[PDB]
């Protein structure tokens, strides 16, 4: 995201990147969010 | 809708920074009214 | 189907003539003899003459005999530059480099002769779009300045906070 | 619509903004009210690239956007977008890019001083004069990090600061003419 903002990347690129960043942060805080995908550990086991 | 906010009066996405700036603009006295200790 | 690919073939023959370089317009019946269209019915030819020949923009009509318009396609680099200037003035937009290439021999040399006056933009299909430069106003932008620009985001700034910043800074 | 406002908008947009966006501002100048689809047709650019530029423009609120609903003859639902430039919004937004440009430069130099002078190669990190002199032992007679056991030189810090100072002066000269245009606008 920092590099995209530095380069002035596409607004939709930055929007999707911010969406993924928000997803990652919220998932780290809580992996049992209602009606949202679960973050696996590349082996099918949901992260704690 | 999931983990994103939409403000509809027409309807636009509400980025976190907007809420951050609004909360910063909020004064300390209003925190007591809202039942949140400012300090 | 019937009576469509034949028209397409005639139009392609016209392009082949233009790769030949025969500016002199030709008779439609002679074109049919060259393209082996005698078998086709006469009524379809008459319908083509009345409607399709006029609709086709590339085709032109002179002294009762049909041929391409030598004015439509670019012939000299100076005229290309003038056309670009007129298009910029009237908001037409740029023209496709593939069409300009088939129009004009050595179009790439023409663009090299243009140099700075002509601005070319790449396209995913590799087609090149050309825009005239503005002589009246010339400005230079440096990369560091553009970066210092780029970081700052007004979208972060809330409109009321905008008018508030002016009022705060006492002006 | 006095010509002075148009002159300000043209000069600022042409000198201190992007060419691809200036292309759209040209359409905005040509017509006060344009359909979004008509803006697309005039622009002759891909929808995705145009929408990226439009999202940037929406964020900066350079041009105000409104939504209008009308019933077509066919009766199928249709959504119609209108974008039009507002001088009052544009003037403040532009002035705002301009103003924060300076706050950035001031913060950069505040940071240059903030950086610590002492730096030690074996350590590979910046060190406070505080930590350095504490690490120093009176019996040994020389200051020197306790941990790495090599001398510390501060000359390396000086160089980049001097380079930045030169850049700032060039920025001032380049930004010197637009202020007169701004003054003509306030007139
Ligand atoms: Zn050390």
């Amino acid at each position: 995201l920092r590099r995209n903002e530095q380069n002035g990347a596409a607004a939709h690129v930055i929007a999707e990147d911010v969406k993924l960043l928000q997803f990652h942060v919220a998932t780290m805080v809580d992996n049992e969010l209602p009606g949202l995908p679960r973050a696996m550990q590349k082996s099918g086991r949901p992260l704690k | 809708s999931g983990l994103e906010l939409y403000a509809e009066w027409k309807k636009i996405l509400l980025s976190p920074e907007r809420v951050h700036e609004i909360f910063k603009r909020i004064s300390d006295e209003e925190c007591f009214v809202l039942g949140m200790e400012p300090r | 189907g019937y009576k469509f690919g034949v028209l397409a073939k005639i139009v392609n023959y016209m392009k082949t003539r233009h790769q030949r370089g025969d500016t002199h317009p030709l008779t439609l019946d002679e074109i049919l003899d060259e393209t082996q269209h005698l078998d086709i019915g006469l009524k379809q030819k008459q319908w083509l003459m009345t409607e399709a020949l006029v609709n086709n923009p590339k085709i032109e009509v002179i002294d009762g005999k049909y041929a391409f318009k030598p004015k439509y396609n670019v012939r000299d680099k100076k005229a290309l530059l003038r056309l670009l200037d007129q298009h910029d003035q009237r908001g037409l937009g740029g023209i496709l480099l593939e069409d300009i290439e088939e129009a004009l021999p050595n179009s790439q040399k023409a663009v090299k002769a243009l140099g700075d006056q002509i601005l070319f933009v790449n396209r995913p299909d590799k087609k090149k779009i050309l825009f005239f430069n503005d002589k009246s106003c010339q400005f230079s932008v440096d990369e560091e300045f553009q970066k210092l620009w780029r970081s700052v985001t007004v979208d972060s700034m809330d409109e009321e906070k905008i008018e508030e910043y002016l009022k705060r800074q006492g002006i | 619509v006095p010509a002075a406002l148009k002159r300000l908008a043209k000069y600022v947009i042409r000198g201190f903004y992007g060419i691809e966006h200036a292309l759209a501002l040209d359409i905005l100048i040509r017509n006060s009210c344009v359909k979004e689809e008509d803006m697309l047709e005039l622009l002759k650019f891909d929808r995705k690239q145009l929408r990226s530029v439009l999202n940037n423009l929406k964020g900066d609120k350079f041009i105000k956007c409104r939504m209008r609903v009308e019933t077509a003859a066919d009766g199928k639902t249709t959504r119609h977008n209108y974008y039009f430039i507002n001088y009052r919004t544009l003037v403040n937004v532009v002035k705002y890019k301009l103003d924060h440009m300076r706050r950035r430069i001031e913060t950069d130099e505040r940071d240059s001083t903030n950086r610590a002078s002492f730096k030690c190669p074996v350590c590979s990190s910046t060190f406070t004069d505080l930590e350095a002199n504490q690490l120093f032992d009176p019996m040994t007679g020389t200051f020197r990090c306790t941990f790495c056991h090599t001398e510390v030189e501060e000359d390396e810090s000086a160089m980049p600061k001097k380079d930045a100072r030169t850049l700032l002066a060039r920025f001032n000269e380049q930004i010197e003419p637009i202020y007169a245009l701004l003054r003509e606008t306030e007139d």
